[PDB]
């Protein structure tokens, strides 16, 4: 039972990362807004709640590797095997993600000491695009995973379904996330 | 900024053929490059996002593909619908930017105008100004010139052109060319004339 | 989805504020751009802004002459053109920036703006003259646009009603044309013209 058990808590482990990153996107979203108010015309306590998240997202993206880790090795059918590849697609975006996200929070603080990028850019873009490519792939996976279950119980095929909860959740991130760059490169624009 | 060069400009084809268009960057944008598909009268619509997937609604003959500074839009085979005006878009970085367009037209045989005349109308030239117009209706190619022509001699340089847009049916343009004179210039002479050049004639035609 | 304000007439010189109306959604989640287009040319992106952060970018042609506003309490996104001339006569749109696509996914209609000393003023309608052809001459109106049709929409086929040319007057003038076999059918062509309240039938 150490797999299915372990699948089960690596769902809970999946679920906190990501509620997690939702605090964190807000807070950067706070402090673009604040950004654009001064350059029209609380920090201390931003980085304090941008450290904390940063450092919670960070113990919980180390529990969720080291889960995987034993699934993938309790996993050594087809059904089974697909919902830990979905959980290490959907774990992959999260990192993926939590990286971008330190990269739009650099960028704030850049503008804020300024308020008070070639190099930024490429990495914006690669992570971007990797990001775009784990998005797509869990798509797969999870189309994949849904035709597995009509070829245990309603056990698996519930997991199923809140992996597409998951991914979709990842999505409706990326696009949040995707408007802080645009926000942050119109930021940058203006100050140059 | 980021200048985006679209190729060619215009381009012709039969209803059924492949086309391809292109759009080049003047610095690399990865993926982040959209096309959009644009008819007279109406808002642009997308077709195209991140250099190669297929917008919501947008038919599978389209396809697009390319990354850095180089970009290509290509549809397998052409029905009526996708003759239209094609922008490129640039999302990489601000200020975001236009191709200047590649406008599609659709190839047919050559048809010669039927070509009418019309004087001014009394009424008009009551009032300080006589308007000789000239109908060139239902050919093809585009191609077409007015020379107007008052008493032989005069050939003038003093006329306004409009163009239909190509006709749904059987694909042909109309043109209707206007004279505008005063009223002493009208009354000084007799004769009022229109030549029109065009591909399906053998040679100018004249009607007066 | 993204609802404009109507069509606007400005002396050169002078300003407009043109606005776009969006839901709840859009505004929080979106990016709104505003794109232009002359008479017979190519899209020009003006600029946009991001709602939820203010932030706004404008392309370098009118760095100094723009302004894109939007306010969350309305979900409502403005542009305001100054110091207009001629060549800014055109179709402003609004369109919505999906951060998803990258690209816009939906646009407004758009609103035409004519800048020019001219006043407003309806046409006059003059006729004209194996088959043949009749046809009707709207001459001297301001601004755009102005509709056409023949026997009150019944007359379909053989109808070509020309794109309008802006004359020398700074007033506008269009053809419109029917061809019939020459072979008792009464025609006139009707004419409308919104901005001056103006519809006017002639007999040919």
């Amino acid at each position: 039972m150490q797999l299915l058990s372990g699948i089960v808590q690596q769902q809970n482990n999946l679920l906190r990362a990501i509620e997690a990153q939702q605090h964190l996107l807000q807070l950067t979203v706070w402090g673009i807004k604040q950004l654009q108010a001064r350059i029209l015309a609380t920090w201390m306590e931003w980085d304090r709640e941008i450290n904390n998240y940063t450092s919670l997202i960070h113990s919980l993206i180390e529990e969720s590797q080291n889960q995987q880790e034993k699934n993938e090795q309790e996993l050594l059918g087809q059904l089974l095997s697909g919902i830990v590849q979905q959980q290490n697609n959907l774990l992959r975006a999260i990192e993926a993600q939590q990286h971008l996200l330190q990269l739009t929070v650099w960028g704030i603080k850049q503008l804020q000491a300024r308020i008070l990028w070639m190099e930024w850019d490429r990495e914006i873009n690669n992570y971007t695009s990797l990001i775009h490519s784990l998005i797509e792939e869990s798509q797969n996976q999870q189309e994949k995973n849904e035709q597995e279950l009509l070829e245990g119980g309603q056990l698996l095929s519930g997991i199923v379904q809140q992996q597409n909860n998951l991914l979709r959740a990842i999505e409706a991130q990326q696009h949040l996330l995707q408007l802080t760059v645009w926000g942050i490169k119109q930021l940058q624009a203006r100050i140059l | 900024d980021i200048q985006m060069t679209q190729s060619p400009s215009t381009l012709s084809a039969s209803i059924g053929d492949r086309v391809t268009i292109t759009c080049r960057a003047s610095e690399g944008i990865y993926h982040w490059l959209a096309w959009y598909q644009q008819k007279p009268g109406k808002a642009p619509k997308l077709l195209i996002y991140k250099a190669s997937s297929l917008a919501s609604g947008a038919p599978s003959r389209f396809s697009g593909s390319g990354s850095g500074t180089d970009f290509t839009l290509t549809i397998s085979s052409l029905q009526p619908d996708d003759f239209a005006t094609y922008y490129c878009q640039q999302y990489s970085n601000y200020p975001l930017t236009f191709g200047g367009g590649t406008k599609l037209e659709i190839k047919r045989t050559v048809a010669a105008p039927s070509v009418f005349i019309f004087p001014p109308s009394d009424e008009q030239l009551k009032s300080g100004t006589a308007s000789v117009v000239c109908l060139l209706n239902n050919f093809y190619p585009r191609e077409a010139k007015v020379q107007w022509k008052v008493d032989n001699a005069l050939q003038s340089g003093n006329s306004q052109e409009s163009v239909t847009e190509q006709d749904s049916k059987d694909s042909t343009y109309s043109l209707s060319s206007t004279l505008t004179l005063s009223k002493a210039d009208y009354e000084k002479h007799k004769v009022y004339a229109c030549e029109v050049t065009h591909q399906g004639l053998s040679s100018p035609v004249t009607k007066s | 989805q993204l609802v404009q304000s109507g069509a606007e007439v400005r002396k050169p010189g002078a300003s407009v504020k043109v606005s776009c109306k969006a839901s709840g959604d859009t505004f929080s989640s979106y990016a709104i751009s505003w794109v232009r287009q002359a008479p017979g040319q190519g899209l020009e992106w003006m600029g946009g802004i991001i709602p939820i952060f203010g932030t706004a970018n404008y392309a370098q042609a009118f760095q100094g002459r723009v302004t894109i506003t939007a306010n969350e309490s309305t979900s409502t996104a403005y542009m305001e053109l100054s110091s207009l001339r001629s060549e800014d006569t055109a179709i402003y749109y609004c369109a919505r920036d999906n951060p998803t696509l990258l690209g816009s996914d939906y646009w407004g209609a758009g609103t035409l703006v004519t800048v020019s000393s001219a006043s407003t003023k309806g046409p006059s309608v003059f006729p004209l003259a194996g088959t043949a052809a009749l046809g009707c001459l709207v001459k001297d109106y301001f601004p755009e646009p102005v509709t056409v049709s023949w026997n009150s929409g019944a007359l379909t086929s053989g109808v070509h009603t020309f794109p309008a040319v802006l004359q020398s007057s700074g007033l506008y003038s269009l053809s419109s044309v029917v061809t019939v076999p020459s072979s008792t059918q009464t025609y006139i062509c009707n004419v409308n013209h919104k901005p001056s309240n103006t519809k006017v039938d002639k007999r040919v």
